[PDB]
């Protein structure tokens, strides 16, 4: 286990804090909120999206083809 | 010119106060008094309104890290009420 006060060493660091009492607790929730989950969207659409709409692509092939394989079948069995 | 400013703008009569203790009497200091203090607010400010205005109090906290010093000092306080409030005794 490991405690404060025996945590790691720090230098010449100044912490300004004020008590919740004082200030809010939704500053400027959607005027500053949206504009940076898009941003944090943004940031990671590339990443994250892709391997998803390949999968989307191959879900609805693959079940396209189940149904046309079975299915669409007959076709022609023609004399 | 900061200075004689701060000066001129703060050390009026109605704000100073001769203070004495010991083997005197009030009548030669009161004497002394209009003998070298007389003529210091012989202008009466036009509007130079030196008047405090109340500080607002914050609950706040400053942290000044620094494991370099051997010992920490903290101070933690709450809002007082001022010089002229009964509670203080």
């Amino acid at each position: 286990g490991r405690q404060f006060g025996h945590l790691t060493r720090v230098r010449h660091v100044i912490t300004y804090s004020l008590s919740p009492f004082e200030q809010r607790a939704f500053p400027h929730y959607f005027s500053k909120g949206i504009p940076n989950v898009l941003r944090r969207t943004r940031a990671c659409i590339l990443r994250v999206a892709p391997p998803f709409v390949a999968f989307y692509l191959v879900y609805t092939w693959g079940t396209q083809e189940f149904e046309k394989s079975k299915r669409k079948n007959p076709a022609a069995y023609e004399n | 010119a900061d200075l004689t400013e701060y000066l001129s703008r703060h050390y009026k009569a109605p704000r100073m106060v001769l203070a004495a203790a010991g083997g005197l009497e009030h009548r030669q200091l009161l004497d002394l008094a209009q003998k070298h203090f007389s003529g210091l607010s012989g202008t009466y400010d036009e509007d130079a309104v030196p008047t405090l205005s109340p500080c607002r109090f914050t609950g706040s906290q400053i942290c000044h890290r620094e494991d370099g010093l051997p010992l920490a000092h903290v101070a933690i306080a709450v809002e007082g009420p001022g010089w002229a409030h009964p509670d203080n005794v």
